[PDB]
């Protein structure tokens, strides 16, 4: 509706017998391939990302947001549990870090 | 032996100009749009096309309409069957009713 890309701003400028808009937009620039998974098996549970996707760089699994590559360690705070591993097609195996365990140990 | 209405119009001076874009070109545009939508979602409308599995794209759609994505990841086969049946019903409605 207002410029190609994700709209941020617009600025009106007058003109003879009309108006001119200066649409400001966000456009992604540099892509990168990753291997992605819909959910993760952990202790028989299926973890889904709260906001982001499960990507991997070949060895480890991280969770990012969709519009910018910001990898984060998969924990129980950025993921939620639903069901078991026998339903989701394409589920993978990975560990999910629990922040309470180090505090319990210490 | 049978004079045509188009022949009469042509002889009387009313001409129909051809369109610039052919039907093959229009079909190429629609095929490109379909392939981009299927293989990238909305990302091809805001820059460069980003590949993504179609199950993940439908999970994005479900989160967009306010439904948790585990619904799709647990009813994927049922949803695919419903979509295929709806497409078949569209075909049957088009092949029978012309109005
Ligand atoms: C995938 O990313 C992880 C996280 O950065 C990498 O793991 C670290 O890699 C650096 C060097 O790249 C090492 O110094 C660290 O010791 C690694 N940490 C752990 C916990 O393994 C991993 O190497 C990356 N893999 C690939 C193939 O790029
Ligand atoms: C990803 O893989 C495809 C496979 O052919 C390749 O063409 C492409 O250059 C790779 N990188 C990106 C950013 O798509
Ligand atoms: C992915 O695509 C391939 C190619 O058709 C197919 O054989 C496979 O079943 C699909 N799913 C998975 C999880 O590999
Ligand atoms: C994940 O681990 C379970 C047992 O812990 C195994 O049955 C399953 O095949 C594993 N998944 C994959 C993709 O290897």
């Amino acid at each position: 509706f207002c410029g190609k890309g994700y709209h941020l701003m617009s600025f009106p400028q007058s003109a003879p017998h009309g108006v001119v808009f200066l649409h400001v937009t966000y456009v992604p620039a540099q892509e990168k391939n990753f291997t992605t998974a819909p959910a993760i098996c952990h202790d028989g549970k299926a973890h889904f990302p709260r906001e982001g996707v499960f990507v991997s760089n070949g060895t480890h699994w991280f969770v990012t947001q969709r519009n910018f590559y910001e990898p984060q360690i998969i924990t129980t705070d950025n993921t939620f549990v639903s069901g078991n591993c026998d339903v989701v097609i394409g589920i993978v195996n990975n560990t999910v870090y629990d922040p309470l365990q180090p505090e319990l140990d210490s | 032996a049978a004079r045509d209405l188009i022949c009469a119009q042509k002889f009387n001076g009313l001409t129909v100009l051809p369109p610039l874009l052919t039907d093959e070109m229009i079909a190429q545009y629609t095929s490109a749009l379909l392939a981009g939508t299927i293989t990238s979602g909305w990302t091809f409308g805001a820059g460069a096309a980003l590949q993504i599995p179609f199950a993940m794209q439908m999970a994005y759609r479900f989160n967009g309409i306010g439904v948790t994505q585990n619904v799709l990841y647990e009813n994927q086969k049922l949803i695919a069957n419903q979509f295929n049946s709806a497409i078949g019903k569209i075909q049957d409605s088009l092949s029978s009713t012309a109005s």
